[PDB]
Parts: structure tokens; C-alpha cells; sequence
């Protein structure tokens, strides 16, 4: 139907919270996704 | 209560390097957000670097990394510096200041430098 | 009261599973048995006419 | 503390007869894990044990 890109700048360590069913506190206090979600998570190095 | 006090005053001719003290007295040191500062005669402050003796790790400022040196002995609860490459306009008043600190202590939540030194 | 919904739901689904297979268990005994005392009622009632 | 117990030996405190507030605990930024297993770590403060 429509596509929706959420975009933002995390921690390293913090990247495997952002999926399903996860905790901490970037995945309770800041970018919660739900548990029934269909999409992609793309993460790439930025350091540069 | 608590307070800072460093070493006296010394005159090094220039291209020499300078080693100043910071003894700590009273209170739960290596919790303390130790800073280093100083003023030019006439000009504002400036900064060139700051350490947390628990962390272990020291900051520095651009215009002074690589030249000076900072440690925090926890043994004694003092903080050293080492400052080299000394030149005509690096002479100045040298301050040691803290910070108290609450909080989880790894995440920046911190009082103000209620506390300075008397110079150097 | 222990677990948050997202394990929550694997935990309930299981007892979901089991009471579900429990209770589908219950019924078709209950029309099996059914089954025979329908069959018995006929012979009560025929014998009763 | 600062006598943390070797693995081979490690250390066993057991904490009885107390009210555990497990938001200080929870709701420190300190740790870097805080994985919880069989219960959730957001309910915990509602539990006894």
C-alpha cells in the first residue's frame, strides 16, 4: 500500500535493538517497534 | 569540607615540559569530573583537557592534543598533569577543578566546579 | 503477572494448544457417549410403549 | 563491591527478609545487559519472590 522509512542514528551495541520483541533503552524510550511488523532494518557503519 | 590543592608556582624557560599536581581532600573521590583550565593574562579562560579517575580515560582540547598529558592517581586521590612544548604565550594561572556528580555515573549528570584551585 | 505480552504470547498459545485439545477431547466423548444413551433412550422407549 | 568472585569460585550472596525496589536497579543506566529469562524486566517490580 505504502511504504514508510524511519531513519536515525544509534550505538553500535544498540543496533540488535532494533527489531521485535527486543529491550533496552533505545527499544522502551525511544523507537519502539511492534511485534507484528513487516518490514526491513537496514544498519550500515557511519563512523567516517 | 572537601576541597583541591596543588603544588606552588614554576618558571620553566621555554621548550620545557611542566608537571603540576592536584591533591583531593575529603569526600568519595575518583567520582569527581576533574578539569583542567586556564586564563591568559588579560584574555578569558580557556580549556585544554579534563579526566575522570574512575573511567581512567582523559579528554583533551584540539589546540592542546598531543601536548599535554593528563592522569588521575587513585592511590593518592590525585590528579597529575604534564604539559610539554611550553612557548612564550603558553604562560598563564593553571586551575584544577572538579565537578560533583549523581547519577548513574557513567552518563553525564553533574553539579557545577563549586570547587577551584588556588593557581599554579 | 510474569512475562510481558511479546513471550506472553508464546506462553499462552501453548496452553491455548493444550486446553483447546483438552476440551475438543471432552466434547467427543460427551457425543460419543451421547450417542450410546440416545440409543438406550430408544430402547427405554420403545420398550416403554 | 570490589571483590567480585573468579568464575571457576564464584560467589553466592543470598538476599531474604526485604522490600527489593528493583526501579533503581532497572531504571539504572549503569548496565549494558539486562536480559531477563522466565519473567520480564519491566514487571518485576510488581512480583514477590
Amino acid at each position: 500500500t505504502n511504504v514508510y522509512a524511519d531513519s536515525f542514528v544509534i550505538r553500535g551495541d544498540e543496533v540488535r535493538q532494533i527489531a521485535p520483541g527486543q529491550t533496552g533503552k533505545i527499544a522502551d524510550y525511544n523507537y519502539k517497534l511492534p511485534d507484528d511488523f513487516t518490514g526491513c532494518v537496514i544498519a550500515w557503519n557511519s563512523n567516517n | 569540607q572537601v576541597q583541591l590543592v596543588q603544588s606552588g608556582a614554576e618558571v620553566k624557560k621555554p621548550g620545557s615540559s611542566v608537571k603540576v599536581s592536584c591533591k583531593a581532600s575529603g569526600g568519595t573521590f575518583s567520582s569527581y569530573a576533574i578539569s583542567w583550565v586556564r586564563q591568559a593574562p588579560g584574555q578569558g579562560l580557556e580549556w585544554m583537557g579534563g579526566i575522570i579517575p574512575i573511567f581512567g580515560t582523559a579528554n583533551y582540547a584540539q589546540k592542546f592534543q598531543g601536548r599535554v598529558t593528563i592522569t588521575a592517581d587513585e592511590s593518592t586521590s590525585t590528579a597529575y598533569m604534564e604539559l610539554s612544548s611550553l612557548r612564550s604565550e603558553d604562560t598563564a594561572v593553571y586551575y584544577c577543578a572538579r565537578r560533583e556528580a549523581y547519577g548513574p555515573r557513567d552518563y553525564y549528570y553533574y553539579y557545577g566546579m563549586d570547587v577551584w584551585g588556588q593557581g599554579t | 503477572s510474569r512475562l510481558d505480552p511479546p513471550e506472553a504470547e508464546v506462553q499462552i498459545d501453548r496452553l491455548i494448544t493444550g486446553r483447546l485439545q483438552s476440551l475438543q477431547t471432552y466434547v467427543t466423548q460427551q457425543l460419543i457417549r451421547a450417542a450410546e444413551i440416545r440409543a438406550s433412550a430408544n430402547l427405554a422407549a420403545t420398550k416403554m410403549s | 563491591a570490589t571483590r567480585f568472585a573468579s568464575v571457576y569460585a564464584w560467589n553466592r550472596k543470598r538476599i531474604s527478609n526485604c522490600v527489593a525496589d528493583y526501579s533503581v536497579l532497572y531504571n539504572s543506566a549503569s548496565f549494558s545487559t539486562f536480559k531477563c529469562y522466565g519473567v520480564s524486566p519491566t514487571k518485576l517490580n510488581d512480583l514477590c519472590f
